């Protein structure tokens, strides 16, 4: 779900990593790829070289946007002991219910 | 030279849509009302709700100076039609209790 | 041969969720009402709102032919319960003004 740390092991693949891009069953997670110089004789990273900086390789899920606004109505509410219009009580009503 | 510039990282998704707005058993008045006004009803929703009326929307239109003159219609998703059974507490029109 | 086919570009995100629908001080009538009807209230919301009732939702159920018989309950997010202090303009039930 976030950027993994740069691998330190010279093994191909390093622990926690796969040679082929694994199937992204959970969309929230991302496929992160890092590269290095492989030695075919030892099937490991070349001596003196390591994996590159870990970078995103697959797509990224978008964030949550916003849609059409809520619709009000011709409401009628009562407040005990009312001697005038109450902005605070009206705001509390909307915050509690809406 | 450099190849054609192409996307390499993930792409943010667009804004989708969520559950629809919910109506209510509203009661609004229009000055000089002689009958049900589709235009005034639509203007009311466009001004307040900021969205089109939804299915099974009930709105009551009446003339305040003569409270007996009241009209109620149900929005079936495409227009205002006479509801099958809508009965308000202000349904007493011709001052008659039997 | 060609390697296993893998995603190379970005991925569109899924549809998230936004702010919840807002209720109101509604007043609806049911024919032949002898008491508060949870089933009828739930059917009303499912038919019109197209969504479940939200916290602090207030709905008034009454029998129109006898306006005194009225019932009001508050939806506390999980069911219909008696509200602590709800007082409508139609709270005059037994024709008595003191």
């Amino acid at each position: 779900t976030s950027l993994p740390a740069k691998p330190l092991e010279q093994d191909y693949p390093p622990p926690g990593w796969s040679k082929t891009p694994p199937n992204r069953t959970d969309m929230t997670q991302n496929i992160y790829a890092t590269t290095g110089t492989l030695d075919p004789v030892t099937n490991r990273l070349l001596e003196g070289t390591s994996w590159s900086d870990v970078v995103q390789w697959s797509g990224t899920e978008g964030t949550i946007g916003h849609d059409g606004q809520r619709g009000p109505g011709m409401y009628s509410v009562g407040i005990a002991g009312l001697g005038g219009w109450d902005d605070g009580q009206a705001n509390s009503f909307f915050t509690s219910n809406f | 030279s450099w190849s054609d510039v192409v996307q390499w990282s993930g792409t943010e998704g667009t804004i989708g849509h969520d559950g629809q707005r919910g109506p209510g058993m509203y009661s609004v008045g229009i000055a000089g009302l002689g009958g049900w006004d589709d235009g005034q009803a639509n203007s009311f929703f466009t001004s307040n709700f900021s969205s089109a009326p939804v299915k099974y929307d009930v709105l009551t239109e009446y003339k305040s100076d003569a409270p007996g003159t009241a009209f109620t219609r149900q929005w079936n998703g495409s227009g205002w039609v006479n509801p099958a059974m809508v009965l308000h507490g202000n349904m007493i029109v011709n001052g008659t209790i039997t």
